[PDB]
């Protein structure tokens, strides 16, 4: 059993089992199978070299609503806050209900404050703002948003 | 540095072989053990004690993952 | 015969002192942020000419903490100390088989601690290396050879014992 | 607007590490059963 | 086949539609969308119309 | 304007062929020296 | 014993006739340009129901000419003919060792000609295959086994000769 198991491990990795030739088929079909494997994970890797380029995990408001790791908020005294305060859509209502009582406060007094919170929160803050400002900021240093 | 790594792997393996040797087996000499390490690094029988066995499969495994890796890196 | 003693001692002080110097300085020599060196404790510039505490360390915590304080190489230091100390102990008070094998084990495994520690360092470091760093790796190697001569002398003693047994 | 090949030693080097700890322990158990059981039996004879 | 396949996946765009001819695309007849394209002055949307 | 994964068996299959002709000739020379020289 | 004779004959007529039928029709069955079949000489539709000469042939010349006229499979035909003919010759007029080995060689190598020819065909053909085509490949295989029994009986005769030699 020990010698057989050693033939197992050593078999998988890259000496001579054969006797019974009823054990042949077992040995060969092993070498076959493990070979398919090693091929498979091997090229799998080589791909991981080539491909595996990173993509952002979550891009939506629904993702934000379903998580608590990444905080999010709005400008104070603005139409976005009225939107959330008056929204009847379950995702947006639920987000407002979270944000309005999230501690510390997720709301900012200025757009600059919201940008600073995005930049400084290590990806733990997402800012909700009008698309025009967002695309403006997108063209601003350090191009991290 | 990864080359230095493989070198140190080699030497550690070989010596460990001779330590397994502790009336003698096939790896009774350092030279033969080193030779085993080389031949494993490239693409024949360690097995006797089953003591050294596990350590050898450890070796083949390790270097196998390695060569796999550097090869994928290559093709990349 | 005595060649085992000679190679043993010169390996002990050689790799031991070389490991100490490796702990001293000359572990990473490259441009700072402006060029300087560092030895995993404090970096020293060429402003230029001064020094500063540079080793300002579950990924950041565990790995960074592991690289911090140079845990493994100090373990290699202590283990080598046990190496030379237990060999100089093996000089007299014969104890044919126990002590030599023991110090041999902790000595080779000590080398393993050294190399593993080097792995920790080069790993966590993510342009040129320090020279006494290379002295440290070479120290680990020469240590390994010293262990080879060690175990070889031990099994020699076994050959003397079992040989004279008949 | 103001916004307009290598090798990873680390990854499996960890498995080097673990592999080697495996080595040292393997030989530990080895010579502890060799010494312990073997000599225990030897003197256990006479 | 493996990576050749796996690195593939295309995100297009209306501009992507404009830049290709393999995939046809169209609008409702007699409607405001057709008036939009007929009257659009944006190069991509004009070119699509 | 009006203009807007597989396997090649053949390639080395030829080397199958040549390899096999090599086989048949190899055994020919084989048993012709065996028969001829031996007997 | 006689099992060698039985398997020998049934292999001869089996693979031989199967190769002939393979030469007949049912070599490629697929949509024409409309579906039809073909046997490397002429294709026959399901207009539909008629037939026509379809094998209208240094790459085009050499390869296309090689595939033309079905050179290799006819070679397999002739060689098989020598197979059965030389075995039926081996029935009487003992000649302990020469004839059986000869016909065995030309017979197995005949199988090689068959398979190689199949390679030529499938190669040059660049949707479904003909059934008698599969009959041809299987004929090559069964031929190979027949050769196995052949050489096995031959070395059996050697065992009888060298055995009785003492």
């Amino acid at each position: 059993i020990f010698n057989s198991l050693w033939f197992s491990l050593g078999a998988f990795m890259r000496d001579i089992s054969p006797r019974s030739l009823s054990g042949r088929i077992v040995g060969g079909v092993w070498w076959f199978f493990t070979l398919i494997i090693i091929s498979s994970y091997t090229a799998n890797l080589a791909a991981f070299l080539t491909v595996e380029r990173m993509v952002s995990p979550i891009e939506s408001a629904e993702d934000l609503s379903k998580q608590t790791e990444i905080a999010y908020g709005t400008l104070d005294s603005g139409s976005t806050k009225e939107f959330f305060r008056r929204s009847k859509i379950a995702v947006f209502d639920k987000m407002w209900t979270y944000m309005r009582s999230a501690e510390p406060s997720v709301f900012v007094r200025t757009t600059a404050e919201g940008v600073a919170r995005v930049r400084k929160s290590k990806g733990k803050y997402a800012y909700l703002l009008e698309s025009t400002m967002n695309e403006y900021i997108e063209q601003r240093k350090p191009c991290d948003t | 540095e990864i080359w230095m790594c493989i070198v140190f792997a080699y030497i550690g393996v070989s010596v460990v072989l001779f330590l397994v040797s502790r009336e003698s087996t096939n790896e009774f000499g350092i030279f033969n053990s080193l030779w085993f390490s080389l031949g494993a690094f490239m693409r024949d029988i360690s097995p006797r004690s089953l003591s050294g066995r596990i350590v050898g499969g450890v070796w083949w495994f390790f270097t196998l993952i390695i060569i796999s890796s550097y090869t994928a890196n290559l093709a990349a | 015969r005595g060649v085992q003693m000679l190679l043993t001692t010169v390996g002990a002080f050689a790799a031991f002192s070389l490991m100490t110097i490796a702990v001293g300085t000359d572990y990473w020599l490259y441009s700072r942020g402006v060029m300087t060196h560092s030895g995993l404790w404090r970096t020293c510039c060429l402003f230029k000419g001064l020094c500063k505490q540079i080793d300002h360390f579950t990924a950041e915590y565990f790995l960074r903490a592991v690289r911090a304080s140079s845990i493994f190489p100090i373990l290699s230091v202590i283990l080598l100390f046990m190496g030379g100390l237990c060999i100089a102990a093996s000089e007299f008070y014969k104890t044919r088989h126990n002590i030599i094998l023991s110090a041999g084990i902790f000595f080779v495994s000590a080398g393993l601690s050294n190399i593993i520690g080097i792995i920790v360092y080069i790993s966590a470091n993510a342009y040129s290396y320090g020279w006494s760093f290379y002295f440290g790796a070479l120290s680990f190697i020469i240590a390994e050879m010293v262990g080879v001569l060690a175990v070889h002398m031990f099994i020699d003693r076994h050959k003397q014992l079992r040989a004279t047994a008949r | 607007g103001e916004c307009g090949s290598a090798l990873s030693l680390s990854n499996v080097a960890g498995v080097f590490y673990i592999l080697v700890g495996g080595l040292g322990l393997a030989m530990l158990v080895a010579l502890i059963e060799f010494c312990y059981k073997s000599r225990a039996e030897a003197k256990r004879m006479k």
